[PDB]
Parts: structure tokens; sequence; C-alpha cells
């Protein structure tokens, strides 16, 4: 599993500071959080939609991340990298 | 036809070149909303509908700074 490997290494997304983003108007706000890390370092955060995927740049790498109705991150992405995906608070 | 959020990294930006780069971002047509984003605040996210994403890159990199780089796409759902 993947979420007691990050624990091991010192990660809690409960603790995590939030992702700096916006509510954009006129579009659904996102009800995902997701945290990504090289080498279990906080790289950077974002926000996606539940039960969906978005494209992005992880390393040098463009990957698909696949986003279930529990935020629940999964794809394929290059070694050394993580990334972890909660619902956003509220949602 | 479906609004795309748009993540650019924009490398090392200083204050003037997030603002002047959310200016232009926005006034490129189709584009509806503007935001710095990340944890660096070094992220311009747009959202727009049929924005060229080649030609607003294009566009930061000869008028705001040499490093600029789509990171981020998602379809937004209805």
């Amino acid at each position: 599993n993947e979420y007691i490997d990050a624990k091991k290494h010192g990660i809690d997304l409960s603790r995590e500071r939030a992702p700096n983003f916006v509510d954009h108007p006129g579009i659904p706000p996102s009800d995902c959080f997701w945290f990504l890390y090289k080498n279990y370092v906080r790289q950077n955060a974002g926000v996606c939609q539940s039960d969906w995927s978005f494209d992005m740049k992880i390393g040098q790498y463009w990957v698909t991340i696949h986003t279930d109705e529990g935020c629940r991150l999964s794809g394929i992405i290059p070694a050394g990298w993580l990334i972890l995906g909660m619902k956003r608070p509220g949602f | 036809m479906k609004p795309q959020k748009i993540v650019i990294k924009l490398g090392m930006p200083s204050p003037k070149n997030r603002t002047k780069a959310m200016v232009l971002a926005a006034k490129v047509y189709g584009v509806s909303s503007v935001a710095i984003t990340g944890d660096d605040k070094d992220q311009l996210e747009v959202v727009g509908v049929d924005v060229d994403t080649a030609c607003l890159v294009s566009c930061l990199r000869k008028k705001v700074l040499r490093r600029a780089d789509i990171m981020v796409v998602e379809e937004a759902k209805d």
C-alpha cells in the first residue's frame, strides 16, 4: 500500500498545509486535494475533481492521474515520485 | 466545448511577472478566470473554453519571462 510506505517516511496528509488554489467562478469547485512528493519530500499540492482524471507534469513526464469517487489517486508515475489524494474538507 | 483548467509553471517569477502573466492570460479570448497557485506561488492557472494553450505559453515566454511550461490540464465537469 502506497499510503503506509508514505506514513513510514513521515508523510501525514491530515498535517499537510492546504494546497494554494482558488475556486474559479462559473465551474464547480474541486472536491479533492492532491499532494505530490519526490523521495517523500512535498514538491507541490493542488485540487482535482473526484471520479475523473487530469493530466500533469510529474518530474520530466506528462502523466494521467485517475481520481476515484473517494479522491484516491492512481496512474503510472515516474520512479521516486508519489501522489496522494484526500477529500477536500467539507466535501 | 468544455472549460479546461490549465496550469502554467512560471520559472522563478518576480511578483511583477505573476501580475503581468495574470493580466495577459485574462485578455486571451476564451479565458474566463486566472489565478496564481501552487506551493511556491509560481503557477498561472487559467480556466477557458477552446484556449490555444501553446499560444498563451508562447505569449508568456516573449512578454513576461523565458520559463513558462504547462504542468496541469483538467477538463471541468458541468
